[PDB]
RNA sequence: GGCGGUAGGGGAGCGUUCCCGAUGCCGAUGAAGGCCGACCCGCGAGGGCGGCUGGAGGUAAGGGAAGUGCGAAUGCCGGCA
RNA sequence: GUGAGGGCGCGAGCGAUAACGUCCGCGUCCGAGCGCGGGAACAACCGAGACCGCCAGCUAAGGCCCCCAAGUCUGGGCUAA
RNA sequence: AGUACCGUGAGGGAAAGGUGAAAAGAACCCCGGGAGGGGAGUGAAAUAGAGCCUGAAACCGUGGGCUUACAAGCAGUCACGGCCCCGCAAGGGGUUGUGGCGUGCCUAUUGAAGCAUGAGCCGGCGACUCACGGUCGUGGGCGAGCUUAAGCCGUUGAGGC
C-alpha cells in the first residue's frame, strides 16, 4: 500500500522578490507553498511550506502592465464593480500584487486557503524574526 | 390556500433547527424573610407574609 | 366491476375539482370495487384419447408387476366385513403393512374389510384408474377381477 | 386462488432499505428515496472504480516526479532513460522508493543518467 | 434504583409539556418542585402532579428517601390523536388535532 | 531486502518472509513455488535487464481462496434498464519463504 | 473468440397463493410472521444458518393450477408529517 | 416493434449565396453509447464501442508554467498589440 | 347494516372482527379531583391489563458513540487519516476531517437535472385474463385412418359404454 505520511515539521523558506517576474515567481510559490516538491506529498493532509517572500514592491512585469493591467472588486452593491489599476496596488499596499497572484494559483479548495497563511509576503526586506530562514532562489 | 404557499416541505432537519431558541427559562426566586420559601423576586408570598 | 352493489354514478364532475379522476366506485381501483380478472366458475376436464386411458392402464399395472407387486389372489376366507379377518388373510398372504396396497375386488364384502385399513384402499374392478393404481406400493385383485380388467385389455 | 401481496414486497423493501441505512433524512428512511440514492451511488462505484486506478497513477508520479527532481531531472526524463535502460523494474507504483530506501532511488537515477548518455 | 410515574391520555399537545419537561431535566426534588410552583405554564400543572406521585412511589414502594432522590430522566410522549371538524368558508371542513401526551417521569438514588 | 516481483500481472516488494496475498495461482494447498520474476534487492540490486538474470524469490502457498464481494450495479436514467452483478475476486496466501538473490 | 443498448424477439431462473406428494413428515426442546446480522451458498432475483421476539401452526424431493412480485396512474383506502 | 426524427459533413431546391430555418439525396454520430477521455462546462465536433476484477503496463484526442497529469524541453524565425 | 350518515325526493351508502386454557378481568395500600400510574395479588406469559395476539413502516421521543459555527450542495462514491466499538492477530464494524469525481427517479421526447409531467411520507388495493373458434410451434397416442357429441351405466373426488 502507498506510504502513509505523518506528521511533519513547517520548513520554513526566505525567498527574495527583486527583478522576479510577477509570474515566474507565484508559481514556484504556489508549487512549494504545497508540499508538492517533496516526494512525500499527499494532497489530502496539507503540509506545505510556509512560504515567506520579501522585497514586493521590487518585482519585475512586462509589457503595459503597470498600465495596463486592472484588478476587480465588485462589492454585492449597484455598481460596485469598483476596480484598480496596477500602479496603483504597488501605492498602496503593494503585497497584494503578489498575494492575489498565488492566491488565484492555489488550489481553489478550503485547505488551500489553509495554505495561503502558509504565505507571508511584504516589502522591505525585514521579515518578523521569528527562527527559520533558508534563503532560496 | 392563496398566493402565499410553502414550496417545500420544510425538511425535519431544518424544523428542529428553527426551533433553536424556542426553548424555555426557568424561572427566578430567592429565599424570603419570613419562611425559607422561595418568592418571586420583589414580590410577597402566600404562606409567608411581608412588612409594611 | 359488473356485480358489485355499487351506484353507476360519477363521483366527481372530472374537471375544476382538484382531484384526480372517476366515474364510479366499482373501479378496479377502488380498494372494494369490482375484481379485475377474477377467476369465474368454469370446467378444467376436457376429452383424453381413449387409446391413452388404456395404454396407461395397462403400463401401469404392467409397471407394478413388472417391479414385483401385482400378486394375484382368489382365496378370500374372509367370511364377511370384519376387518380382522383381512388383517389376518394379508398376514398369511405377505401383507404385513409396510406396502400400501390398491385392493381390487368384486366382492362387496372384501371392500368392508380393507375399507377402513388406513394402509390398503378398495377399489371396484372398474375402478381400476392410472392414479390410484401408480398411487401405492402394492397391487393386489381378484382373479375375476383380472378377467373384466383382461377385457378392456387383456 | 388469490394470492394476497403477503410479504414479498415488505422483505423486498425493507432489504434494500438497510442497504442505504447511513444516508441522509428521507433519503434513507424512505423506501424509494434510498433506491434512488442508491441507484446513483452504484454507478458512482463503477465510475471510481476506474477512478481508483487513475487516481494512484498520478498520485505516485507525483511523488517520483518530486522525488528524481530533487536529484535534479524531469520525470519525463527520468522514464525515458528507464525505459531507454529496459527496466520495467520501478513500476510507477514502487517508485515510492524515495520514501523508503532513498539510496536505492538514488541509483536508479544514477542509472538512468548513465543511461541516457 | 429508580421510581418511574407515567400520566398517561392527558389533553395537551406533547410540545408543550415538552418545554416544561425539559426544564426538571436531572435536577433535585425539592429544585424541580420549585421550578414548577412558579414557571408560566400550562404544562406545569401536569408535569408537577406526575413528577410528585413519582416521588410518592419512589419512597412507599422502593423504600428511597425524599430527602435523596432527583430526577435521573424524565421525557414526554406522544399518544392518540383527537380528530375533530372545523367549519370553514365557502363550506370546507378540516381536521383539528388535538394531540394527547404521555409524561413519563423517572427519580433515582443520588450517590454515597 | 527489498526484492521486488512480478506475478498475475502485478508486482510489489517483499519483506524476509512475510504474509501476502496475490493473484490465483495453479498450485497445491500448502506447497512451494518459485518466483524467478525478481527486481532490485536489500543491498542494491541492479536490475540490469527488465528482471534481475540469476534471482529468485520463493515463497509457499498457504492455500487459495475466493475474498470480499463486491458488489457491481449499473443505471441508465429514462430508460428502464439496471443491472446488478455480484462478484467476487479468488486469491492466494502466497508466504514468503526464500529471498535469495 | 463474441458479450453498451430503448422499442423488439428469443432463452434460463427466482419468489408468492393453492393442489397431488399427506391416514405422511417438521413442530412448544417453540409453526407462520416480526426484529438483527460484518457468517454461508447463488451472477442474480433468492436460498440457508445463528441470536431475539413470537405462541400453533407449517409443509421437502418431483410434479400440477394461478386473483402471482408496484414507485409512480393529480390512481384507491388508511395512518402520520 | 417502427411509420414526429435530429445534429453534422457533402451535393441541390426554397430562403435573402438569412435563421439551433426548411425540403430531398450520399454518408456519419445521437437516437438507444446523457458510458468513458478531450473540447471550461455541452445528445450528436475530436478520441474511443464499457462482460466483471486489479493501488500493473504502452498509447489515442488533447496536453505537458500554477489551479492540473506530465518539458518553465531543444534548436531556428516572426509578433509589442 | 341497507344501519350511521348524505339527499326535498327517487336514490346514495360507510366504517367497524380477535385478552386469556380458565375471568382467575386485578382485592388492600400509595400519589392523584379524576384519568392515570406505582407496589402487591392472578396467569406459563401482563411490552396477554382490557378496540388487550402477533405487532412491521412513515411519524414523535429519551440516553449513548462519532461528527459539526471560514463554510458552495442530487448529498453520494473512491482514498487517506483521527475517534469509538467487536477479534489473540491479521481483520471487521459504526462515524467523517481533508483530497478526488459527480447534473435526482418516472414519463414524455429529435432532445431533460431541467424553469415540461406525476409523486408529502409510509403501509395495504391496483392493470394482459377466461370461454368458444382459428393459426404456428411443441410433447405424446394412434395411422389411412383419427376422434367421439348429447346422453346412458357406474361411483360419491373410479371409469366405461
Ligand atoms: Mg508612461
Ligand atoms: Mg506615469
Ligand atoms: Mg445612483
Ligand atoms: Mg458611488
Ligand atoms: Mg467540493
Ligand atoms: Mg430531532
Ligand atoms: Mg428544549
Ligand atoms: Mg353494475
Ligand atoms: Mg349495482
Ligand atoms: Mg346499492
Ligand atoms: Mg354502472
Ligand atoms: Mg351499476
Ligand atoms: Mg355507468
Ligand atoms: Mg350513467
Ligand atoms: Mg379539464
Ligand atoms: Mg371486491
Ligand atoms: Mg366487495
Ligand atoms: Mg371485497
Ligand atoms: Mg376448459
Ligand atoms: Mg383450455
Ligand atoms: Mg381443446
Ligand atoms: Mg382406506
Ligand atoms: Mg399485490
Ligand atoms: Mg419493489
Ligand atoms: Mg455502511
Ligand atoms: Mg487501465
Ligand atoms: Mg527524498
Ligand atoms: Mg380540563
Ligand atoms: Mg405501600
Ligand atoms: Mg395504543
Ligand atoms: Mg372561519
Ligand atoms: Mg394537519
Ligand atoms: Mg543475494
Ligand atoms: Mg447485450
Ligand atoms: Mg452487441
Ligand atoms: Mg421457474
Ligand atoms: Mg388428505
Ligand atoms: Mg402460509
Ligand atoms: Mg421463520
Ligand atoms: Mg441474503
Ligand atoms: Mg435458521
Ligand atoms: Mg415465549
Ligand atoms: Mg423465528
Ligand atoms: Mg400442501
Ligand atoms: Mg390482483
Ligand atoms: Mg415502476
Ligand atoms: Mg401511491
Ligand atoms: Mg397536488
Ligand atoms: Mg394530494
Ligand atoms: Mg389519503
Ligand atoms: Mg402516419
Ligand atoms: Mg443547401
Ligand atoms: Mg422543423
Ligand atoms: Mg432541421
Ligand atoms: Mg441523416
Ligand atoms: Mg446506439
Ligand atoms: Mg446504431
Ligand atoms: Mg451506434
Ligand atoms: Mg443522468
Ligand atoms: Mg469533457
Ligand atoms: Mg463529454
Ligand atoms: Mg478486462
Ligand atoms: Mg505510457
Ligand atoms: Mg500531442
Ligand atoms: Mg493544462
Ligand atoms: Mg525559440
Ligand atoms: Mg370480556
Ligand atoms: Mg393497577
Ligand atoms: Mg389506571
Ligand atoms: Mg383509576
Ligand atoms: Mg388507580
Ligand atoms: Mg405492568
Ligand atoms: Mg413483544
Ligand atoms: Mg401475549
Ligand atoms: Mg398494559
Ligand atoms: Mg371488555
Ligand atoms: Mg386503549
Ligand atoms: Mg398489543
Ligand atoms: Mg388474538
Ligand atoms: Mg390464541
Ligand atoms: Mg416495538
Ligand atoms: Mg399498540
Ligand atoms: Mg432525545
Ligand atoms: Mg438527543
Ligand atoms: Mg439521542
Ligand atoms: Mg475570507
Ligand atoms: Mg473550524
Ligand atoms: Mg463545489
Ligand atoms: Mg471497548
Ligand atoms: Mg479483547
Ligand atoms: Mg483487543
Ligand atoms: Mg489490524
Ligand atoms: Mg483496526
Ligand atoms: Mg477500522
Ligand atoms: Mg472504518
Ligand atoms: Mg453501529
Ligand atoms: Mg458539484
Ligand atoms: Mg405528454
Ligand atoms: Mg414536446
Ligand atoms: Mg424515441
Ligand atoms: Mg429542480
Ligand atoms: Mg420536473
Ligand atoms: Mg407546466
Ligand atoms: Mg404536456
Ligand atoms: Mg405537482
Ligand atoms: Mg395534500
Ligand atoms: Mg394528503
Ligand atoms: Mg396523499
Ligand atoms: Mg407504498
Ligand atoms: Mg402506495
Ligand atoms: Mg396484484
Ligand atoms: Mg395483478
Ligand atoms: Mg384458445
Ligand atoms: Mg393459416
Ligand atoms: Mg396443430
Ligand atoms: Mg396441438
Ligand atoms: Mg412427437
Ligand atoms: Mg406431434
Ligand atoms: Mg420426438
Ligand atoms: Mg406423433
Ligand atoms: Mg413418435
Ligand atoms: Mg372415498
Ligand atoms: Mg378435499
Amino acid at each position: 500500500k502507498t506510504y502513509v505520511p505523518k506528521q511533519v515539521e513547517p520548513r520554513w523558506v526566505l525567498i527574495d522578490a527583486e527583478g522576479k517576474t510577477l509570474g515566474r515567481l507565484a508559481t514556484k510559490i504556489a508549487t512549494l507553498l504545497r508540499g508538492k516538491h517533496r516526494p512525500d506529498w499527499t494532497p489530502n493532509v496539507a503540509m506545505g511550506d510556509f512560504v515567506v517572500v520579501v522585497n514586493a514592491d521590487k518585482i519585475r512585469v512586462t509589457g503595459k502592465k503597470l498600465e495596463q493591467k486592472i484588478y476587480t472588486r465588485y462589492s454585492g452593491y449597484p455598481g460596485g464593480l469598483k476596480k484598480i489599476p496596477l500602479e496603483k496596488m504597488l501605492a498602496t499596499h503593494p503585497e497584494r500584487v503578489l498575494e492575489h497572484a498565488v492566491k488565484g494559483m492555489l488550489p481553489k479548495g478550503p485547505l488551500g486557503r489553509r495554505l495561503f497563511k502558509r504565505l507571508k509576503v511584504y516589502a522591505g526586506p525585514d521579515h518578523p524574526h521569528q527562527a527559520q530562514r533558508p534563503e532560496k532562489l | 390556500a392563496k398566493h402565499p404557499v410553502p414550496k417545500k416541505k420544510t425538511s425535519k432537519a431544518r424544523r428542529d433547527a428553527r426551533r433553536s431558541h424556542h426553548a424555555l427559562t426557568p424561572p427566578i426566586l430567592v429565599p424570603c424573610p419570613e419562611c425559607k420559601a422561595m418568592k418571586p423576586p420583589h414580590t410577597v408570598c402566600p404562606e409567608c407574609g411581608y412588612y409594611a | 366491476r359488473g356485480e358489485v352493489a355499487y351506484s353507476g354514478r360519477k363521483i366527481w364532475p372530472q374537471k375544476h375539482t382538484g382531484r384526480a379522476r372517476h366515474g364510479d366506485i366499482g373501479a378496479p381501483i377502488f380498494v372494494g370495487g369490482g375484481v379485475v380478472f377474477g377467476p369465474k366458475p368454469r370446467d378444467y376436464s376436457y376429452t383424453l384419447p381413449k387409446k391413452v386411458r388404456k395404454k396407461g392402464l395397462a403400463m401401469a399395472v404392467a409397471d407394478r408387476a413388472r417391479e414385483g407387486k401385482l400378486l394375484l389372489v382368489e382365496a378370500f376366507a374372509g367370511v364377511n366385513g370384519k376387518t380382522k379377518e383381512f388383517l389376518a388373510w394379508a398376514k398369511e398372504a405377505g401383507l404385513d403393512g409396510s406396502e400400501s396396497v390398491l385392493l381390487v375386488t368384486g366382492n362387496e364384502l372384501v371392500r368392508r374389510a380393507a375399507r377402513n385399513l388406513p394402509w390398503v384402499v378398495t377399489l371396484a374392478p372398474e375402478g381400476l384408474n392410472v392414479y390410484d393404481i401408480v398411487r401405492t406400493e402394492r397391487l393386489v385383485m381378484d382373479l375375476d377381477a383380472w378377467e373384466v380388467f383382461q377385457n378392456r385389455i387383456g | 386462488p388469490r394470492a394476497k401481496t403477503g410479504v414479498v414486497r415488505r422483505r423486498k423493501h425493507k432489504k434494500i432499505l438497510k442497504l442505504a441505512k447511513g444516508y441522509w433524512g428521507l433519503r434513507s428512511k424512505s423506501f424509494r428515496k434510498a433506491r434512488e440514492t442508491l441507484f446513483a451511488a452504484g454507478n458512482y462505484a463503477y465510475a471510481h472504480r476506474k477512478r481508483r486506478k487513475r487516481d494512484f497513477r498520478r498520485l505516485w508520479i507525483v511523488r517520483i516526479n518530486a522525488a528524481c527532481r530533487q536529484h535534479g531531472l524531469n520525470y519525463s526524463t527520468f522514464i525515458h532513460g528507464l525505459k531507454k535502460a529496459g527496466i520495467e523494474v520501478d513500476r510507477k507504483n514502487l517508485a515510492d522508493l524515495a520514501v523508503r530506501e532513498p539510496q536505492v532511488f538514488a541509483e536508479l537515477v544514477e542509472r538512468a543518467k548513465a543511461a541516457q548518455g | 434504583m429508580e421510581a418511574k410515574a407515567i400520566a398517561r391520555y392527558v389533553r395537551i399537545s406533547p410540545r408543550k409539556v415538552r418545554l416544561v419537561v425539559d426544564l426538571i431535566r436531572g435536577k433535585s426534588l425539592e429544585e424541580a418542585r420549585n421550578i414548577l410552583r412558579y414557571t408560566n405554564k400550562r404544562g406545569a400543572y401536569f408535569v408537577a402532579k406526575v413528577l410528585e406521585s413519582a416521588a410518592a412511589n419512589a419512597v412507599n414502594n422502593h423504600d428511597m428517601l425524599e430527602d435523596r432522590l432527583y430526577v435521573k430522566a424524565a421525557y414526554v410522549d406522544e399518544g392518540p390523536a383527537l380528530k375533530r371538524v372545523l367549519p370553514r368558508a365557502r363550506g370546507r371542513a378540516d381536521i383539528i388535532k388535538k394531540r394527547t401526551s404521555h409524561i413519563t417521569v423517572i427519580l433515582g438514588e443520588k450517590h454515597g | 531486502m527489498f526484492a521486488i516481483v512480478k506475478t498475475g500481472g502485478k508486482q510489489y516488494r517483499v519483506e524476509p518472509g512475510l504474509k501476502l496475498r496475490v493473484e490465483k495461482l495453479d498450485a497445491e494447498p500448502g506447497a512451494t513455488v518459485e518466483l524467478p520474476v525478481l527486481l532490485l534487492g536489500g543491498e542494491k540490486t541492479v536490475v540490469g535487464t527488465p528482471v534481475v538474470e540469476g534471482a529468485s524469490v520463493v515463497a509457499e502457498v498457504l492455500g487459495h481462496g475466493r475474498g470480499k464481494k463486491i458488489l457491481v450495479s449499473k443505471f441508465k436514467a429514462k430508460v428502464q434498464y439496471r443491472r446488478k452483478k455480484g462478484h467476487r475476486q479468488p486469491y492466494t496466501e502466497l508466504l514468503i519463504k526464500e529471498i535469495r538473490g
